[PDB]
């Protein structure tokens, strides 16, 4: 189980910095995504503050969002949803080949469907503009406005991932300030 | 949402839980009936992990009480729940829930039941706190949230940063 998990998570990061369409063989139907930010996470400081102008337009961070329309406009739900829903995140690198140890995961049961839930937490780097401009030109889709800056970015990101070989039920992506300092560096 | 609505609310008196004020004259404090209310949503055989530790059930003792235990001896938390996300599994009766928080401790040297081990020592009294931590919490809970007795299956709760003190 801790092995299936290490796979997993390995074999998803790859394609999810490389090509996300890859990735879509694993949601069905029912399968459930939506991310959400929270710019006020703790993190060491020391450029100013974050600028989250590519994640807040779809951010489930339900604190903040009230109205039933939108709660379940962030929510994306079967494949074609969850699709452009990664469309419109900006593409990453993960250093998990070469820098394992900046990420932490937990790996246990679900209590039913003989599922595992797997949750991940890190940091990565943005190194282009999401395909879709979700934000809201020549240079991008959608209305026009001024660049918003590429930058580390930390998260974690939980799977609830079912026998179905392996479909991902749940995936809930949280993004958060780069903390270069965390519990379990080193 | 539809179904997420209630789980705001459920956060909150879950964290306010961890973090409850331990109120009174008597001779020693009464520590099973402080303890019992930490984290009391929690199911007796939930899973637990705490930084990546999970807590072990032994035959003399459920996982939620050896979290309440250990939950006791930590200094007075104040969590600020910062963001929620949740999903309802079909087929489950379940959500998953995903949340972060802030949460600083007490500084003062008092335990949760106000004494402090400072007998030898060169030495109102209000909480002083220290700076914040970040958490990262994910929780599988019963559908039925309005419910505010033993609803949660399992709880992950993690530190994604620790500031020098």
């Amino acid at each position: 189980s801790r092995n299936l998990a290490t796979n997993f998570i390995a074999n998803y990061l790859k394609l999810w910095d490389a090509n996300r369409s890859e990735l879509m063989i694993l949601y069905q139907n029912e399968s459930q995504f939506s991310m959400q930010v929270d710019s006020s996470h703790p993190h060491l400081i020391e450029s100013g503050s974050t600028d989250f102008g590519y994640y807040l337009n779809n951010s489930r961070n339900l604190t903040r969002v009230s109205s039933i329309k939108a709660r379940m406009a962030k929510l994306s739900i079967g494949q074609e949803q969850i699709y452009k829903s990664f469309q419109q995140l900006p593409k990453t690198r993960h250093d998990i080949i070469a820098t394992p140890e900046l990420f932490s995961m937990e790996v246990y049961k679900f209590p039913t469907l003989n599922g595992i839930m797997i949750t991940l937490h890190g940091s990565f780097d943005e190194v282009a503009q999401p395909e879709v401009d979700g934000s809201a030109s020549r240079y991008h889709s959608g209305p026009k406005h001024k660049r918003i800056p590429l930058s580390k970015k930390s998260f974690d990101r939980t799977f609830v991932v079912i026998p179905g070989s392996m479909i991902v039920a749940s995936d809930t992506l949280l993004i958060r300030p780069y903390t270069s300092d965390f519990p379990w560096k080193v | 949402q539809d179904p997420t609505q209630q789980l705001e609310p459920f956060l909150k008196r879950f964290l306010a839980s961890l973090d409850l004020l331990y109120t009174q004259s008597q001779p020693f404090p009464n520590v099973e009936s402080y303890a019992t209310q930490l984290g009391s949503n929690l199911k007796r055989s939930s899973a637990i992990i705490v930084n990546g530790q999970p807590i072990i059930p032994s035959p003399q003792e459920d996982c939620k009480l050896q979290f309440q235990k250990k939950w006791l001896q930590t200094p007075l938390s104040s969590h600020q729940l910062t963001s929620y996300d949740g999903h309802l599994i079909p087929g489950t009766g379940t959500f998953v829930v995903h949340f972060s928080a802030k949460v600083r401790f007490d500084q003062s040297g008092r335990n949760r039941l106000g004494e402090s081990a400072d007998l030898f020592q060169e030495n109102n009294q209000r909480p002083i706190w220290g700076s914040w931590f970040g958490v990262d919490v994910n929780l599988v809970v019963d559908e039925n949230v309005m419910q505010d007795g033993e609803i949660i299956n399992s709880m992950d709760y993690r530190f994604t940063y620790v500031p020098n003190d």
